[PDB]
């Protein structure tokens, strides 16, 4: 559920990495000033992605004078950014991490908290491991007590620019709220004459993206995914619409298929509004339309049908 | 293909700091801009040889940049240097403060490739320009012309801007490869053919391995320059992260609302793409056209 | 591919060899008539029905190869075993190859030496030599002159004994090296006298402060020199110790002198094998085709402690790392009861040290008695904290002497960690297309531009013997003097180095550099011909190999 808000460390210093994540994601957030809202159950996350402003990090010399108007912001579906940093300033802000929080869970019903390990570039193999058992250690008097408070342990793998916190945030928006499990195991039997290895269900050029079935197995396909949508997009951006046709006007047409070496076909076709489909596919020669075209157009159909 | 298998040489020369043997190692190895934080310091002289669509090969030397070095180049061994000679690359900075020991330098080897060198070329490339705003960009880079069109007096030079972070690298060494391409007339027709019979917005004609801009031709004169800069730095960032797969790329499709592109192999070691002028084809004009090319650059 | 085994009726060993698929057993051969008197005595005519044909997977985990009279460098050692991947094997074959032979040797499975077996790619082989450079370097203190248990000078048990049976054992593996016999020692208070000035040193210690002038002394014995029929430099060693007392304490300055000081107390020991070194760094100056290992011996009465300044310890492990050769030997005996190689610091609780780079080997005597007691005695008239000595246990060291008549070669494999990220911040790729040509120009473009034979890292050589003065003692050589200065560098602060050199067909050299260890990955002359020949020189100078 989140009404995310970034609040990490240190407004100055901290806002560089923040703000990287910002220009990193938000300029294919920002579509949510104009567009709608009241209507779904990400539309109010979306206008928080759009509210990505910044407070003071360290919040607990005032408890009470800015929470005020953010008391508004932290009710009704509830999240909140929170950082694990490299240097040795984590164990007194993972302290107070509780005075953060406290306010939060009073006064909201059921959140989940985003505490993310993040840039921490120089961990071996065991080094991790113990900094994991840190937290594990550490987290253990404030989570055994309190309730009804979710929180959301993630670590990204700490580098510079790797792909590993927005598949988190893919399991994140996978918790807001699925409604969907009857569309996930029709899903599953919409892949049944098909490339069944990955179906992934994506949206619009906003880069958080739902999935099924096959994120974590054998290979990070979400890396190659982001990079076939990224490519695809890129290509579409400014080399494809800025002759006719605004670039605010996405109202796409455009399918894209990639082969590869093993006859390995990767397959992104998608309806003009909002939703999209990359469906990679095996060791397969489709050249008929008795097998993959009619049925994945049949439930192209469908998946627009269905809200 | 004619495998003419000649040799050129090009030598990349300038001070040491900033971006010398950053820019050749993340074009001819398969690097990003966030790895080549490593490679650290060079040493007095060192070389490659890389294959290049196949028949031409560049003897690519890289030289340092200490004080010991680049007087151990001019006042000594010099004459097995600057001998044969075809393409120099001078690298610039912009950050460094010491500009009049950086144009004695350039004094110094402007005279030395012109008493070893009398039909050879140099480039002049002021980098790393991700610091400094663009207005600013602007009047820096307007400047370094000036200025160094006034000091490469008796022979001329070519003054390129770019940055490791963005593409105007490729753009710039796209510049090089066509300057140092052998033939140029005979892949022009077939191009100008191929376009106006198979009737596309655009097509376009690279290197496999490195992705350089070889050739290219257009309908829609509607994108400046930075179309081919930023398609070339995205696929060869997408070769980048298939790299990591085990597995080659060789083939694509993509069409769109008014948008029909399409890459390929055409022979071994050029990719083609194009974008077709008809968004509503499927893959039928794909095949008769690598077909219809096929047929004529595998006679080539 | 097949495999052909041939006893008779209860040959406790067995024979086995070669050949491509025998299964009528119309053909059989003969190739070798010696392996009949080498192993067992019968005529086996044409089929007696006793040839048994199997396939038999069984591997002989590390095989020995011997050499003599020759000079091989590490390349062909590679060479020989990439050439012995998949072959077979038995005890005392003749194994050749392009004109360089080595002799099969001590073939072991596990526990259990074999009469013959299968080589197959996984099991390892490791060379010695009988024809090796050899340096022994005889300590002498005082200590030669004093008795011990038994009944005996440490000299006479050391010389007689010791060296008597390292030449009997010489002359029966029938080995031919070349020696040299060095003998060196320290006086004390040898201050000054008519121009004896660079010869002299002087001693200090900083926390209690101690300066005393010393010097040392080297006589040489027979410097670089093959013969068989020895036990006559024992004789000429007899004649020096009852020479040695006035050749050392009346020379070149008269103070009051002190002679031979102790090894538990003092000694020249560390700056003995440090100029070993310092002769075996510049062995690719004049090369003998004759001669392959490297080997230095120090014998010494010595209880095991020495007391080291800190600057040469770590100098000459960083100096070991490159090329191993030093092995020390203790003819003192009486094996005590602590670590018996270790090192009290003298930097400029008492800071111990204990070396692993190091080989110890006691001699005991030969007699048989009661309890052999573990202390000398003599009455007088009148934060870490990590290392101590004294909780290591310690049985019994032998003399091991299979590691000092058959010398054995650096090894060609060694598996350690990769070369990922943190100190060693520097990798640089070369990757160097190579035009073959039908005109010895292609090898030393590669060679020059991607090393420049370690252009890029130091050679730690920081150990300069600057002077010399000689005495007129006679026409061997007899340098007594000082040691010069030592210019001590650092390791690379910060970062070390590795490197890719690429061919641009398909092929990968991964050089990491702390020790030059290589990963060789594949994907007029050939294509593998200069790869191959790169990757000996590479070889050549520090050369292993990370596998798996
Ligand atoms: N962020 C950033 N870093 C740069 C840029 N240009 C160069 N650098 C940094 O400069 C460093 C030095 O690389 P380079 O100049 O090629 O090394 P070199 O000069 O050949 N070594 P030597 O001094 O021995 O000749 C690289 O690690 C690279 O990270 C730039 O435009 N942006």
């Amino acid at each position: 559920k989140p009404r995310i808000l970034l609040m990490g460390l240190r407004r100055s210093g901290k806002n560089s990495i923040q703000k990287v994540v910002f220009h990193k994601m938000s300029p294919n957030e920002t579509l949510f000033l104009e567009s709608t809202n009241k209507i779904y159950k990400d539309d109010i996350s979306n206008s928080s992605f759009v509210n990505f402003q910044i407070w003071d990090f360290p919040g607990q010399m005032d408890f009470f004078d800015p929470t005020f108007d953010y008391e508004m912001i932290f009710r009704g579906t509830g999240a909140l950014i929170y950082v694990i940093d490299a240097q040795d300033d984590y164990m007194e802000a993972l302290t107070r991490l509780h005075i953060t929080v406290s306010k939060a869970y009073k006064v909201n019903p059921d959140m989940n908290f985003e505490v993310f390990i993040h840039k921490v570039d120089g961990l071996s193999d065991d080094h991790k491991i113990e900094t994991q058992r840190d937290i594990h250690q550490r987290a253990n008097d404030d989570l055994a007590d309190a309730g009804l408070e979710k929180l959301h342990l993630s670590f990204y793998l700490t580098s510079i620019y790797d792909h590993s916190i927005f598949e988190a945030f893919s399991k994140v928006v996978q918790k807001l709220i699925p409604q969907l499990p009857t569309l996930e195991n029709l899903l599953n039997i919409f892949i049944s004459n098909s490339g069944i290895e990955k179906a992934f269900l994506f949206d619009v050029v906003s880069k958080i993206y739902i999935a099924t079935d096959s994120s974590p197995v054998d290979m990070q396909s979400y890396e190659l995914c982001c990079d076939m949508i990224d490519v695809v997009i890129d290509v579409s951006c400014i080399y494809g619409l800025k002759e006719d046709g605004s670039g605010s006007a996405y109202d796409k047409e455009s399918m894209a298929i990639i082969k590869l070496n093993n006859t390995t076909v990767l397959y992104l076709k998608e309806v003009t509004k909002f939703l999209a489909l990359v469906c990679i596919l095996r060791e397969e020669s489709f050249e008929r339309k008795g097998l993959i075209d009619y049925n994945f157009h049949c439930f192209r159909k469908a998946i627009h049908e269905v809200f | 293909m004619p495998n003419t298998a000649m040799k050129k040489k090009v030598l990349l020369m300038g001070k040491s700091g900033s971006g010398k043997t950053s820019m050749r190692s993340i074009i001819f190895a398969n690097y990003i801009a966030r790895d080549t934080r490593r490679l650290g310091a060079t040493i007095d002289v060192e070389h490659s040889h890389v294959r290049f669509l196949g028949n031409l090969v560049l003897n690519l030397w890289d030289c340092g940049g200490q004080d010991t070095f680049m007087e151990n180049y001019f006042t000594s061994q010099r004459d097995n240097i600057f001998r044969n000679v075809e393409v120099l690359i001078y690298v610039f900075d912009v950050e460094s403060r010491e500009l009049e020991k950086d144009m004695h330098y350039y004094q110094s080897c402007l005279e030395a490739i012109l008493q070893n060198s009398p039909d050879a070329k140099i480039f002049c490339l002021v980098h790393k320009m991700d610091l400094v705003q663009e207005d600013q960009r602007d009047l820096i880079f307007k400047e370094r012309e000036e200025d160094l069109r006034r000091l490469s007096r008796p022979l001329e030079c070519a003054c390129f801007r770019t940055s490791i972070w963005d593409e105007t690298l490729y753009k710039a060494w796209s510049s090089i490869v066509y300057q140092l391409i052998p033939n140029v007339q005979q892949l022009e027709m077939n191009l100008r053919n191929f376009a106006q019979i198979i009737e596309a917005d655009e097509v376009l004609l690279f290197e496999r391995a490195t992705f350089l801009v070889i050739s290219h031709y257009q309908c829609k004169e509607q994108r400046d320059v930075h179309r081919f800069e930023k398609i070339s730095n995205i696929i060869k960032q997408f070769k980048l992260s298939c790299s990591k797969l085990a597995a080659s790329f060789q083939s694509m499709e993509v069409r769109n609302s008014n948008f029909a592109a399409f890459i390929d192999i055409f022979t071994s070691n050029t990719y083609v793409m194009v974008v077709m002028s008809d968004p509503s084809i499927p893959s039928a004009a794909t095949l008769i056209n690598i077909r219809n090319a096929r047929k004529h650059f595998e006679k080539l | 591919i097949v495999e052909i085994a041939h006893p008779n009726d209860e040959y406790s060993p067995l024979l086995l060899q070669v050949k491509s698929l025998k299964e009528d057993l119309q053909k059989e051969t003969i190739s070798v008539d010696q392996t009949v008197t080498q192993v067992f005595r019968l005529r086996p005519y044409q089929d007696v029905y006793v040839n048994v044909v199997d396939p038999k997977d069984v591997t002989l985990d590390l095989v020995e190869l011997t050499f003599k009279d020759q000079y091989i460098g590490r390349g062909d050692m590679w060479r020989l075993k990439k050439s012995l991947v998949s072959t077979c094997a038995y005890i005392t074959q003749k194994v050749e190859f392009a004109g360089i032979r080595a002799q099969a040797g001590e073939l072991w499975v596990k526990n259990e030496k074999v009469m013959c077996g299968y080589i197959s790619e996984d099991t390892r082989v490791v060379f010695r030599s009988t024809s090796a450079m050899v340096y022994i370097f005889i300590q002498m203190s005082c200590e030669m002159w004093d008795f011990d248990i038994y009944g005996d000078l440490y000299f006479e048990k050391a010389v007689n004994g010791f060296l008597a049976d390292l030449f009997t054992k010489w002359k029966e593996k029938n080995c031919s090296h070349e020696v040299t016999v060095v003998l060196f020692s320290r006086t004390f208070y040898d201050a000054k006298s008519v121009d004896e000035f660079p010869e002299i040193n002087r001693a200090s210690i900083r926390q209690d402060h101690k300066g005393r002038f010393y010097e040392d002394f080297y006589k040489v014995v027979v410097q670089n020199e093959r013969r068989e029929e020895w036990t006559s430099l024992l004789v000429t060693i007899k004649k020096l110790f009852i020479q040695y007392p006035v050749l050392v304490r009346l020379e070149q300055a008269e103070g009051f002198p002190q002679g031979d000081n102790s090894t538990s107390a003092q000694g020249n020991y560390l700056e003995a094998i440090n100029l070993s070194f310092n002769v075996f760094d510049k062995h690719y100056i004049n090369r003998n085709f004759d001669r392959t290992g490297q080997m230095s011996v120090v014998i010494t009465p010595g209880v095991g402690v020495f007391e080291v300044d800190r600057l040469l310890m770590i100098l000459t492990k960083q100096r070991m790392i490159d090329n191993g050769i030093g092995v020390d030997l203790v003819c003192m005996g009486e094996q005590p009861l602590h670590a018996v190689p270790l090192f009290k610091l003298h930097n400029r609780g008492d800071d111990y040290n204990i070396p692993h780079w190091i080989n110890h080997s006691f001699y005991t005597s030969k007699s048989q008695l009661f309890c052999n007691s573990f202390t000398p005695r003599i009455k007088l008239a009148g934060t870490l904290s990590a290392p101590p000595v004294v909780p290591g246990f310690c049985c019994t060291v032998g003399v091991d002497w299979k590691s000092l008549t058959t010398p054995a070669c650096l090894p060609l494999t060694t598996d350690y960690f990769p070369d990922r990220q943190g100190l060693q911040n520097d990798y640089t790729e070369g990757c160097y297309d190579l035009l073959p040509e039908a005109d010895a120009q292609q090898v030393f473009e590669e060679f020059i531009c991607q090393r420049l034979m370690q252009g890029y890292q130091i050679i730690v050589q920081p150990k300069t013997q600057k002077p010399n003065p000689a005495v007129p003692p006679p026409l061997s050589s007899s340098p007594l003097y000082s040691r010069g200065l030592v210019s001590r560098n650092r390791p690379e602060e910060e970062d070390q180095y590795w490197l890719s050199m690429g061919r641009t067909f398909h092929k990968v050299t991964l050089k990491d550099k702390m020790i030059t260890v290589t990963r060789y990955l594949p994907k007029p002359r050939a294509d593998e011909d200069e790869w191959q020949l790169l990757d000996g020189f590479v070889r050549f100078v520090e050369g292993l190999n990370r596998i798996r």
